[PDB]
């Protein structure tokens, strides 16, 4: 059985200055009517949304973070418009801390019906997205990390240190959920994402690939950046083949979360790739051979909507068993892998 | 418009 969550109350959320903000209320509605019009959503079990405690908040964010995205639920629009100008691109409504709270608590009860033998794998279709927020702050339309959240929250209901994948598919490095993992050998961070030798938000080195973890987490931190070329279908699966499923299957995860942005799709206004809905298709595919198919999808970013909904739909479709639907790399791409490669064979002994 | 993400 695969799970589903939505809730339209996530739509609440929203830029009171400025309506074409691209992280739009309906790209989850859209997302889940296009799951209604394929007749994928019948086939689901819809599990609930639940808002996140601030205790389960904790497990990756400082209180003064929670208490400050917290007060915003308060604050008139000029102070809405004063706090969020405090960090590096957020908008705040009154709504937002809610919303925010939506999403993590929607992967905590899939996740919590995966690891309960409810389901065998599930889709969480929520909004604001969670990859670049931070211990201590919030960034990139993302308040609470809610993928790096479930994470933890996984740990919380089967054992402390079980092993979770993560695979960050949205064109953007996911910087939060590198950083709350760094020193951490429990969880894998592998992130895809163009990067233009730091011009590319979220602007920092530290998507590099040279970027490996720190501490016992060394080697636990994987980043495959793009550089020099409109990347597509060719250069994610040749990524997956080379770097995320050789990885992945030494790493031997009990949990596979998806931090799974569809901005490098192609249509997308930011990130200027092409990757196609088949593509999805095909690298979720690949990612249910790993955990005994125990894998979330969680929506983080993506800003076409047709686009987004297509793609999305794509990869719920595989999630339920349908068959995978039916090129040379740019040769920056082979660059790009084969620095990974360099950079993480002292670990895994699958790249050498 | 300085918003680091949107690169507007
Ligand atoms: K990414
Ligand atoms: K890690
Ligand atoms: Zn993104």
């Amino acid at each position: 059985i695969t799970g589903l969550v939505y809730d339209q109350r996530m739509m609440l959320h929203h830029n009171m200055w400025d309506s074409h903000h691209p992280e739009l209320p309906q790209r989850i509605s859209r997302i889940f009517s296009r799951h209604e019009e394929l007749r994928l959503l019948s086939r689901c079990h819809r599990i609930p949304a639940r808002l996140a405690t601030e205790e389960e908040l904790a497990l990756c964010h400082s209180s003064k973070h929670i208490s400050i995205i917290k007060s915003s639920e308060h604050m008139k629009p000029r102070d809405l418009n004063r706090l969020g100008d405090e960090y590096n691109s957020i908008f705040i409504s009154n709504e937002s801390y809610t919303c925010a709270l939506l999403a993590a608590g929607s992967c905590f009860n899939s996740a919590q019906a995966i690891l309960t033998g409810q389901v065998r794998n599930a889709v969480a279709i929520v909004r604001p997205p969670g990859h670049h927020a931070e211990k201590d702050t919030a960034c990139g339309f993302c308040f609470f990390n809610t993928a790096a959240l479930t994470a933890r929250y996984a740990q919380s209901i089967t054992r402390e240190s079980l092993r979770v994948l993560i695979v960050d598919w949205d064109v953007h490095h996911g910087n939060g959920t590198q950083h709350i993992f760094e020193e951490d050998d429990s969880v894998l961070y592998i992130s895809l994402h163009r990067y233009e030798d730091g011009a590319f938000f979220p602007n920092s080195e530290d998507a590099n690939y040279d970027k490996v973890g720190l501490g016992k987490g060394r080697g636990y931190n994987v980043n495959i950046p793009w550089n020099g070329g409109k990347m597509g279908d060719p250069e994610y699966m040749a990524a997956f083949h080379h770097l995320v499923m050789p990885i992945a299957r030494e790493f031997a995860p009990e949990l596979v979360l998806v931090s799974a942005g569809f901005d490098a799709a192609r249509g997308d206004p930011l990130g200027g790739f092409q990757v196609t809905p088949e593509g999805y298709a095909h690298l979720t595919h690949q990612l249910m051979s790993l955990a005994a198919g125990r894998v979330l999808i969680i929506l983080e970013g993506g800003y076409n909507l047709t686009s987004i909904s297509e793609s999305m739909s794509m990869c719920t479709s595989m999630l339920l068993g349908d068959s995978p639907p039916s090129t040379p790399l740019k040769t920056s791409a082979t660059v790009s892998i084969n620095n990974v490669l360099r950079a993480h064979a002292p670990f895994w002994s699958s790249l050498r | 418009x300085x918003d680091x993400x949107f690169x507007k």
